[PDB]
C-alpha cells in the first residue's frame, strides 16, 4: 500500500482546479473568505503534502486519528464540500448568473457565504496540520494548555477524532446536555463540517471559550443564549447586518474571526455611526464585553435593547484565567 | 480602508 492516497490527493487536487473555473463570476468575491483565493491556496497545499509524503517515512504513527486517516476523511469531505458549491453556481461560468447569489440577505448568498467559510477553515486546518505538506499533528500544541493537556490525555498522539468519540471524552470534564444543546456544541466545534473534531478545531474552539474551567458556560452564556453572537458569519455580513444598526450608535454583534482563527470579531456601530469591526487579543471575551460595554462601545445586541449581564461571569472568568 | 480598526478599549 503506497499509491490509493497519492490518487486521492490528486483527485481533490484536480477537483479543486475544476471549480476554480466555475468561480468565473466577477461579483466573487472578493474579500475574505474568497473561493477564489482559497481554491487554488488550497490546490497547492494539497499538491505540497502529495510531494511530502512521495517521499514520507512520516509523518507521525499511523492508527486512525494519525495522518493518512485524517487526510482519508479531509479529502472526502473537500470533495463533498466542492459538490455543494458546484451545485449552487454552475456551470463553466455561462453568462452572469445567480442575480440572488449577490443580494444582500438573500438565502442564497447565506448559503455561499457558509461554504465559502468552511473552505476557509477546511484551508487551516491543513496549514496548521501539515504546514508546507509537512504532518506535524503528532506534535501540535495547543494555545491554552489545560485544553492542550486535556487533548492529549484523552486523545493521545491523534490529530483527529469521531464526533461521537470526542463528544463522550468532553463530556466526562464538561458535561454536555445531549440533545439541542449537544447538537449546537457539535455545529459550532466541527468547523469543517466532517463529522470528525480536529486538534485544530479544537484549539479555535478553547481559544474562543477561554476559559478551561468555564469552556461550556462560555459557550452557553456568550454564544448559544447572547442574542449578539453571529454564528459562521464574514465581514462582509457583518457590514451588511449592521446597515439597518446605523441609527443606533453602540449597537454590535460578535463572530469568531474567519483570518484569525481563535479570536472574535466584534462589529459596532461607532458615535459617527460608521460602523467599525475590531478583533481584541487576547482577553477572554467576556472582559472584551464588559470593557465595551462600561466604555459605550457595545450596548446595543443586534440592534436590541436587551445586553445580558455578565458581571458574574466574567469575574468568574478572572478568578479562572 | 483598513478592515480590523483599533481595540477601542485602550
Ligand atoms: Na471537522
Ligand atoms: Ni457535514
Amino acid at each position: 500500500r503506497q499509491w490509493e492516497e497519492a490518487r486521492a490527493l490528486g483527485r481533490a487536487v484536480r477537483m479543486l482546479q475544476r471549480l476554480e473555473e466555475q468561480c468565473v463570476d466577477p461579483r466573487l468575491s472578493v474579500s475574505p473568505p474568497s473561493l477564489r483565493d482559497l481554491l487554488p491556496r488550497t490546490a497547492q497545499l494539497l499538491r505540497e503534502v502529495a510531494h511530502s509524503r512521495r517521499e514520507a517515512g512520516g509523518g507521525g504513527p499511523g492508527g486512525p486519528g494519525g495522518s493518512g486517516d485524517f487526510l482519508l476523511i479531509y479529502l472526502a469531505n473537500l470533495e463533498a464540500k466542492s459538490r455543494q458549491v458546484a451545485a449552487l453556481l454552475p456551470p463553466r461560468g455561462r453568462r452572469s448568473a445567480n442575480d440572488e447569489l449577490f443580494r444582500a440577505g438573500s438565502r442564497l448568498r447565506r448559503q455561499l457565504a457558509k461554504l465559502a467559510i468552511i473552505f476557509s477553515h477546511m484551508h487551516a486546518e491543513l496549514h496548521a496540520l501539515f504546514p508546507g505538506g509537512k504532518y506535524c499533528g503528532h506534535m501540535y500544541q495547543l494555545t491554552k494548555a489545560p485544553a492542550h493537556t486535556f487533548w492529549r490525555e484523552s486523545c493521545g498522539a491523534r490529530c483527529v477524532l469521531p464526533w461521537a468519540e470526542f463528544e463522550s471524552l468532553l463530556g466526562t470534564c464538561h458535561p454536555v446536555e445531549p440533545g439541542c444543546t449537544a447538537l449546537a456544541l457539535r455545529t459550532t466545534i466541527d468547523l469543517t463540517c466532517s463529522g470528525h473534531v480536529s486538534i485544530f478545531e479544537f484549539d479555535v474552539f478553547t481559544r474562543l471559550f477561554q476559559p478551561w474551567p468555564t469552556l461550556l458556560k462560555n459557550w452557553q452564556l456568550l454564544a448559544v443564549n447572547h442574542p449578539g453572537y453571529m454564528a459562521f458569519l464574514t465581514y462582509d455580513e457583518v457590514q451588511e447586518r449592521l446597515q439597518a444598526c446605523r441609527d443606533k450608535p453602540g449597537s454590535y454583534i460578535f463572530r469568531p474571526s474567519c483570518t484569525r482563527l481563535g479570536q472574535w470579531a466584534i462589529g459596532y456601530v461607532s458615535s459617527d455611526g460608521s460602523i467599525l469591526q475590531t478583533i481584541p487579543a487576547n482577553k477572554p471575551l467576556s472582559q472584551v464585553l464588559l470593557e465595551g460595554q462600561k466604555d459605550g462601545f457595545y450596548l446595543y445586541p443586534d440592534g436590541k435593547t436587551h445586553n445580558p449581564d455578565l458581571t458574574e461571569l466574567g469575574a468568574e472568568n478572572l478568578y479562572f484565567q | 480602508l483598513q478592515r480590523y480598526s483599533s481595540d477601542p478599549t485602550g
